[PDB]
């Protein structure tokens, strides 16, 4: 982001690179706060594979770039094991918000959460307050809207609040009720759908099966993978969406280029109490 | 359901029932109690409650009525605001012609008579008017060639948009067109079979 | 009566500002339009019920001097306060079908030339800020404030 | 450089004079005619627009025989798909049958 600039015609680190540069050099920063996690290893372990690549012109200088992202571990988020962490944005989020934003996204602090085992966890070396507000104005520096950036804030919330739908059982019939329908009422407000329609397609759906459609019996446990998968899903689209909207941010550049320069960035081998499918195929 | 019974009523005990994400039942509860209903007349579950037919229908009157009422108020409000309006507008309209026309009717009136006789007669000797009616012939045709030119970029961007999404449509069509004579291939080659 | 005598003179500046027919007076059937033009809302009841003859020859040809109209505006003036901005848009939060401020043209229309008092085929379309295609998505937040500042 | 401090300098040690703010007042009354200029000037531009229209409307008329074209395209490909999907309908039940 210094040798490969071209020079505009306009000495330290302060240096006003170009635009592109500028957005490369706040990427790394957005997406570690988005897709790394403490864990035994690593305060600062990555979950995700990476790849970048910076595309030259004839003369020998920078003229577009590509961030490509590979498959993440996207299980442990609600599955916390001792002392391990969740995605950094969530602490520093449920920590940096103001009361103002507290109540507009209709959160609560620390150990509120039914997805979040062990409760906080701390990290050193960070400030969770002041981390919130720097990745907030790297996405700034991003070029995002302040509606981009609360409606983030709102499915994150959304992943975050709706492990607080907690499910019993009724004897009688095997199927799950809903006794604090009050979460799931802050949730369906959150999304901007029906309560009652999602209170009854989560606890005992109705699902279009070949030619009919047909009422599913539906136990507490599936009710839970029912939610924790569409917590998995919102997270998927969410991260997709951030992973989109930065790339787009260089696809301003045109389509000619000479040649490129790649950069290789694989999360390493790794090993704890548990190995099941999500950590097996980074090894 | 608690929910429904709350969502379908709360306007009826909106005042008692407090503001957030609470327990439905609870904010039932207390509507039946703003109501005073007899103990014999409902009965409450755990998810259903169960109402006399006649009582909730008499009670659901009520509250349409009420609804009705208010309804009427802001009727009166709505045609008090463009009765305001009307008079704003029309008054404001009445005092600024009043002037005008004593004005013009003053001036007219003199211009008739004075000194404009005289200059009258100069008048048209005053080349100076005769090139500015020109450049103002010039500047009007212009602006007429500049707003035809911006309606025939209008109408080449709307065909434009109209072109583009066409071929996209067309693409998806045949693409689509493949596929099913694909599928028709497979479905046919089998029944054969 | 409640108003001060700048107030009373306001009033007078303002009755001497109508178009009228030289009449020294004002017509009942138009008065009720003036104290809304003016002042404070009242509906088409309330102008019966401060007293004025709900039954006549004419409320064209029934007519009343400023000393019969003046108590005639003080008593809704004082008595007829209008709802709060949190009534009418629980009004309209319980009335919106759509449930999210996105109210439809023809359930507008439909609550006021068929229900209540009839309003006019030429009043709603001065009162609609919107319009009435095959969608008539209307946001009733808007209206709610235009009627309030009204 | 120079003659611009020439300029400056001259104007600089003038402008304090009085009689300045009468020629100021006096000379948009009798100089420059202007108006034959703005003609000329009105009746160019008005060219360059015409051209300008004369190529919009070409392109028009070219994006409308595009258009054209793709819309009874697109209805031969949608009439010849539906064909496609009945017949795949009758030969996917008939083979089930």
């Amino acid at each position: 982001a210094v040798v490969a600039s071209s020079h505009k015609g306009k000495q330290g680190p302060s240096f006003s690179y170009g635009e592109l540069e500028k957005q490369l050099l706040q990427a790394n920063p957005i997406l570690e706060a988005f897709g790394n996690a403490k864990t035994v290893k690593n305060d600062n372990s990555s979950r995700f594979g990476k790849f970048i690549r910076i595309n030259f012109d004839v003369t020998g200088y920078i003229v577009g770039a590509n961030i490509e992202t590979y498959l993440l571990e996207k299980s442990r988020a609600i599955r916390q094991a001792k002392d391990e962490r969740t995605f950094h944005i969530f602490y520093y989020l449920i920590a940096g918000a103001s009361e103002q934003m507290r109540n507009d996204l209709l959160l609560e602090g620390f150990n509120n959460y039914t997805f979040l085992s062990n409760g906080h966890v701390p990290i050193p070396a960070q400030q969770d307050d002041e981390m919130f507000q720097e990745t907030l104005e790297a996405m700034r520096i991003m070029g995002f809207t302040e509606e981009e950036q609360t409606s983030i804030l709102r499915v994150v919330s959304s992943v975050l609040q709706l492990g607080n739908i907690v499910f019993k059982k009724e004897r009688n019939t095997d199927q799950a009720s809903m006794p604090d329908n009050t979460a799931a009422q802050k949730v369906c407000h959150l999304m901007g759908i029906n309560v009652t329609d999602f209170t009854r397609s989560i606890l005992t759906p109705r699902i279009k099966v070949g030619r009919d459609v047909v009422q599913k019996a539906q136990t507490k446990e599936q009710a839970d993978f029912a939610i924790e998968a569409l917590a998995k899903a919102k997270f998927e689209r969410l991260f997709r969406w951030i992973l989109t909207r930065v790339n787009k941010a260089l696809d301003k550049t045109k389509r000619q280029g000479a040649s490129f320069l790649g950069i290789l960035d694989i999360a390493g081998f790794e090993i704890f109490e548990i190995n099941s499918f999500e950590q097996l195929c980074i090894n | 359901v608690f929910q429904e019974f709350r969502q379908r009523y709360e306007i009826l005990a909106a005042n008692a029932i407090p503001k957030g994400f609470m327990d439905g039942k609870q904010a039932c509860i207390l509507m039946i109690k703003a109501l005073e209903l007899d103990p014999n007349l409902y009965r409450i579950g755990q998810s259903k409650i169960f109402f006399r037919t006649g009582v909730l229908a008499h009670l659901e009157e009520e509250r349409d009525l009420k609804i009705t009422d208010v309804i009427i108020a802001f009727q009166a409000q709505c045609r008090g605001y463009l009765a305001r309006k009307a008079f704003a507008k029309r008054q404001q309209q009445l005092t600024a012609m009043k002037v005008i026309q004593r004005n013009c009717a003053a001036y007219l009136k003199l211009r008739n008579w004075q000194w404009w006789r005289l200059f009258t007669k100069v008048k048209p000797l005053l080349q100076v008017t005769r090139q500015e009616e020109e450049m103002q012939a010039k500047d009007e045709e212009l602006q007429r060639t500049k707003e035809r030119q911006q309606k025939a970029e209008a109408e080449l961007k709307e065909l434009e948009q109209k072109h583009t999404q066409l071929c996209e449509e067309k693409n998806l069509l045949q693409e689509k067109l493949q596929a099913e004579t694909e599928l028709y291939a497979e479905a046919e080659e089998m029944r054969v079979r | 009566c409640d108003f001060s005598e700048e107030q009373t003179a306001e009033f007078k500046e303002a009755f001497q500002l109508f178009d009228r027919t030289g009449d020294g007076k004002i017509l009942y059937s138009q008065c009720g339009d003036v104290m809304r033009a003016l002042g404070q809302n009242p509906t088409n009841a309330e102008v019966m019920k401060v007293l004025g003859n709900p039954k006549s020859d004419e409320m064209n040809l029934k007519t009343l001097n400023f000393e019969q109209f003046l108590p005639m505006m003080q008593t809704i003036a004082k008595n007829k306060d209008q709802g709060c901005f949190e009534d009418y848009v629980e009004g309209l939060r319980v009335f919106d079908k759509e449930g999210n401020g996105t109210v439809m043209g023809a359930e507008i229309r439909h609550v006021l030339v068929t229900l209540g008092e009839k309003m006019t085929e030429e009043e709603v379309e001065q009162l609609v800020a919107g319009h009435e295609d095959s969608n008539g998505c209307i946001n009733y937040e808007e209206l709610v404030r235009m009627v309030l500042s009204g």
